């Protein structure tokens, strides 16, 4: 079963900065990977499906990239809305395991 | 409007049977699959399983011998059932909808605490 | 009289026409009669309009240019002032005929040109001028005009046509390609050189048309737009190609702009939705 | 001098006229026709060639994955894909059939729809490819789908099914532009049994969808395409 | 007996067998032929160096690894350093040739993936800058190595987006060109026999490429668990009915 | 009736009468019959 390694556990940053969360995979995911954000006390919200494509209503500063086994969620000009735990999940070949998670703390 | 309302007992003794319903609005369960994902507080998301758009279920590889997902198409309800509850099952249980085979349209969840 | 579908009943057979292998690179000509029960219908249809003589053989606007009729005193080059204007003939400047022609890599046709001239006086005219346009077909190697009234417009061997503005011209030109067809595409160079241009060839060179107003000038300034319409005829086309998906950027090049919009339309929904 | 009367439309330039005209190059002898392979006489020849359908157009960008229809392992009774059969729009708009269709206003005749299976040779699947003719909606449970025109496709040594979309129309011609009166119906694939993968293989296998025209295909009333457009004239 | 999937192609002293094959493609149903007198304009007697040039030349093998976008070769350019064929190509001003292109990719019955093997006559490449920017000579003439479509854009190079076929046309519409598929469950080889396709009877072989061979992964390579995520793709090209005309000194191309 | 001496001056040729899609749809070496197995 495919095990997703998400890095790092946390990044303390400020608004306007550029943040890159990285998700690695034990097996080849073939871009069948999703990115979730989660604010405090909220349901997880799908940001980037298919490892590169933004979801509905997701603002154009999030950008998924990567293929094969290395996947990277980059935020260009982070804003105040963009704070919380971030998750990677693969949707290649059940079980659809998650990553470890990545927090973002206000600097 | 696509809505998925989780509804559980929210407080259950251990070594019992757990049961969460996901009441579905805005779509039919014959056409979309439903995924289950939990989140214990502090810890990250764990995928529990998925019932697909017709009956076939895939489960978390650690929890397969105790979790079970069923549904009722005519009632638009999805039934997560867990057995032999440990205190690691204390989580916020979410239900999703199959969206390009990804998980989306997450409900508000139910906090289910396993305690005595 | 031509059969569209044949009558077919229930088959329970080992000869299976609808299972094949497209790894062979072939499209098997599977009929509807091969997998459903059909009735006899007739075509009533020859296919005469999807013929390439009919497809590529109607007049498309290929060039729109400006020339002027004004007083040429002290004007140095007479070309920037648009007292004359020449055009290197191509079917690649305006993209509607281009996408029809770049469906093939080789095409051979007799050309038919219809040249329409329309006048306009945007300021200070007491009347509309009755003007004559000279359209001089200038093959490569002929002296190009530098003045609107120099020796080159005598056109002793250049074919030239005079027509009134508002009226139109019409003349045919034969297939003037160097090769047996025109190259719509050219995976090559003129010669073996590190800096020579790619793809642009003289294998689709068709000549040039120089345009001037034969009249001197009036008090007012007359803007004459010249629109060239090309109709291909006796069309022979070879090697059908993939259709152009992206917007063109240049004549004679297959280039497309950076950061262009996606040409495949995204669904509203999943792959399961209708 | 012959007495003549000059009719309406004299001095007009209809761009579709086919008349004679004086040659600007008298006595010009053009280059000989050598034999070039691949000569096209008629566009109904080359739309009978299958080309890949970008049927997974669920991505924000155009890539190779638009052509790949994903199959999944533990799936009974579900849907693989679905599309309406407006062949001058949607998934068909950019195919070779759908690009030449957009030069014409009316179409008639049957469509050739192929699916190539691409998974491992030790895998297996049964799929049911359904054509729903118009007047009904797009089918939703595979029971609604097999009431229409369908092919049950067992996947084996021959990786390609060829479904025809037969000409199921009361009107003799359909608009290539999407019009509701003259819609062609719906196309959908469903898991007929499931996809069984061999051991040591996992994940999704893909289908490649193809579209072409049957020999009864008709096209008429040539028109411009909405595919290509232009703002300024191009230069060298 | 009559196995359509087991073929032998012998050209010269070179032989290719395949046991898992589709039917070969003869492009536009014309087999290669020599230039007849009715089409010829060049008055030189052509040299037809049959067994020494009309033979298989195996190129360098490409590694297909799950994120491979594709590869493009140019003919006659991918054979410009290949034996006697490459020498006649530079010592003559004119030359025409057909080709038997044979692309090879074996796997197991556990592998999946699909290669579009396609021959495009006069695949004029697009510059990645757009505008009126040309592609330089050395990028359109890469030789045996070909163009790797997974590589980055270089200054003066072509665009390498495989979805737009390096020319502004979509990938799915390449099947109008004579093509095959190496679908790994079906065949491990693709054979395409190309005639001489040009608007001139004979041509310069150094300034111009007649056809392009593109080997494009459509469906991605999925290997079984524990396998290396890599399949070699080997391309073997043989000239066919090859004429050469206008013998002079050896031409000097760039690089 | 042609009113000019040049063959370029004439109008269109008409229906081309060939309509052979087999060089594009079946450009294969060995003849694959419809109904037969493609590869044996």
């Amino acid at each position: 079963d495919i095990v997703l390694t998400q890095s790092p556990a946390a990044l303390s940053a400020a608004a306007g900065a550029t943040v890159a969360a990285t998700c690695r995979a034990s097996g080849n995911i073939h871009n069948a990977l999703a990115w979730y954000q989660q604010k405090a006390g909220k349901s997880p919200q799908l940001l980037v499906y298919a490892a590169a494509a933004l979801a509905a209503g997701v603002p154009s500063r999030f950008s998924g990239s990567g293929s094969g086994t290395a996947y990277a969620l980059a935020i260009n000009s982070l804003a105040a809305d963009d704070f919380g735990a971030y998750y990677c999940q693969h949707f290649w070949s059940t079980p659809y395991t998650f990553g470890g998670g990545t927090k973002l703390e206000i600097k | 409007a696509v809505q998925l309302a989780e509804s559980g007992p929210a407080l259950v003794a251990p070594s019992q049977a757990l049961s969460i319903t996901c009441t579905v609005a805005g779509f039919s369960l014959t056409a979309y699959g439903v995924a289950w994902v939990r989140q214990p507080p502090g810890a990250g998301l764990e995928w529990l399983g998925a019932i697909w758009a017709a009956g076939a279920t895939d489960y978390n590889a650690a929890l397969k011998s105790r979790a079970s997902i069923a549904k009722d198409n005519s009632k638009s309800q999805v039934f997560l059932a867990m057995a032999s509850l440990a205190t690691a099952d204390t989580a916020a249980y979410y239900c999703a909808r199959e969206w390009d085979a990804y998980g989306d349209y997450w409900g508000q969840g139910t906090t289910v605490t396993v305690s005595a | 009289q031509t059969v569209a579908s044949i009558s077919s009943g229930p088959k329970h057979t080992q000869k299976v026409p609808i299972l094949t292998a497209n790894e062979t690179g072939a499209t098997m000509p599977v009929l509807p009669s091969d997998s459903i029960e059909t009735r006899t219908t007739y075509m009533h249809f020859n296919g005469s309009e999807t013929d390439v003589e009919c497809f590529l053989g109607r007049a498309a606007c290929v060039h729109v240019t400006e020339i002027q009729n004004k007083d040429a005193t002290g004007i140095d080059n007479h070309r920037e002032a648009k007292l004359f204007n020449d055009w290197k003939i191509n079917l690649s400047s305006l993209v509607q005929l281009r996408k029809k022609l770049e469906l093939f890599t080789y095409v051979r046709f007799d050309s038919e040109y219809t040249i329409l001239a329309t006048a306009s006086q945007p300021d200070s005219a007491n009347y509309s001028s009755n003007l004559v346009v000279q359209a001089m077909y200038v093959p490569p190697g002929a002296p190009n005009p530098k003045e609107w009234d120099d020796y080159t417009w005598q056109s002793a061997s250049n074919p030239s046509v005079f027509f009134k503005v508002g009226d139109t011209s019409r003349f045919s030109v034969p297939y003037v390609g160097l090769a047996s067809a025109y190259n719509c595409f050219y995976d090559g160079y003129s010669h073996d050189d590190a800096e020579t241009q790619y793809g642009i060839t003289v294998l689709n060179h068709m000549g040039s048309m120089a345009f001037r107003i034969v009249n001197e000038h009036d008090e007012h300034k007359t803007l004459v737009k010249i629109r060239v319409y090309h109709r291909a005829k006796h069309v022979e086309a070879w090697i059908p190609r993939a259709p152009r998906a992206l917007p063109y950027t240049s004549i004679g090049r297959t280039n497309y702009p950076k950061n262009t919009e996606p040409v495949i339309k995204k669904r509203k929904g999943d792959i399961k939705s209708y | 001098g012959l007495p003549t009367t000059t009719l309406p439309g004299s001095g007009q330039f209809l761009t579709t006229d086919d008349r004679q005209s004086p040659s600007a190059l008298p006595n010009y002898e053009p280059t000989p026709r050598i034999h070039i392979p691949g000569k096209v006489h008629n566009l109904l020849e080359i739309i009978q060639v299958d080309t890949l359908i970008p049927m997974n157009n669920t991505h924000t960008k155009d890539e190779v994955n638009s052509y790949l229809i994903p199959l999944n392992a533990n799936r009974q009774n579900e849907q693989v894909f679905g599309t309406n059969l407006f062949i001058g729009d949607g998934v068909f708009k950019t195919t070779l059939l759908g690009e030449i269709v957009q030069y014409y206003t009316h179409w008639s005749g049957s469509l050739r729809f192929s699916l190539m299976y691409t998974g491992p040779a030790l895998s297996s699947a049964k799929l049911i490819l359904a054509y729903t003719p118009p007047g009904a909606r797009g089918p939703q449970d595979r029971r609604e789908a097999m009431l229409g025109t369908h092919v049950v496709w067992d996947i084996g040594l021959q990786s390609t099914i060829v479904m025809t979309i037969p000409w199921t129309s009361g009107v003799q011609f359909r608009y290539t532009d999407p019009d509701t009166y003259t819609s062609a119906g719906f196309l959908s694939c469903w898991y007929q049994t499931s996809l069984i993968l061999p051991p040591e293989t996992t994940g999704q296998v893909y289908l490649l969808s193809f579209i072409s025209a049957c020999p009864d295909f008709k096209l008429r009333l040539m028109k411009d395409t909405q595919t290509i457009s232009q703002t300024v004239a191009l230069t060298e | 007996g009559y196995s359509d999937r087991v073929q032998q192609i012998t050209l010269g002293n070179s032989t290719i067998t395949t046991q898992e094959a589709a039917n070969a493609v003869v492009c536009y149903a014309e087999w290669p032929e020599y230039l007849p007198d009715v089409d010829a304009s060049d008055v030189n007697k052509t040299s037809k160096p049959d067994t020494s040039v009309c033979r298989f030349y195996t190129l360098d093998s490409k590694t297909w690894t799950t994120g491979s976008k594709g590869w493009c070769w140019k003919l006659p350019d991918a054979l410009k350093d290949m034996g006697v064929f490459g020498q006649n190509m530079f010592f003559h001003s004119l030359g025409r040739s057909g080709y038997t292109v044979h692309v090879q990719c074996n796997a197991t019955k556990f592998h999946s993936g699909c290669l579009l093997v396609v021959v495009i006559p006069e695949h004029q490449l697009a510059s990645h800058e757009g505008g009126n920017v040309s592609v330089k000579y050395t990028f359109t003439h890469p030789g045996e190595r070909g163009i790797d479509l997974s590589s980055a854009n270089e200054v003066g190079g072509p665009v390498k987006d495989v979805i737009y076929n390096m020319n502004g046309t979509l990938l799915g519409n390449l099947l109008i060109f004579p093509h095959q598929f190496i679908n790994l469950r079906t065949n491990n080889t693709a054979t395409i026999v190309i005639p001489y396709i040009n608007s001139v009877p004979i041509d310069s072989m150094t300034r111009h490429n007649n056809v392009s061979l593109m080997v494009i992964p459509i469906a991605p390579l999925t290997v079984p668990t524990g396998a290396t995520p890599s399949l070699p793709i080997t391309v073997t090209i043989a000239p066919m009915c090859t004429e050469f005309s206008g013998i002079r000194s050896k031409s000097i191309v760039p690089q | 009736i042609n009113y000019y001496k040049d063959a370029a001056s004439t109008s269109s040729a008409g229906q081309s009468l060939s309509m052979d899609p087999s060089k594009f749809t079946e450009p294969v070496k060995d003849l694959m019959l419809k109904g037969a197995p493609a590869l044996n």
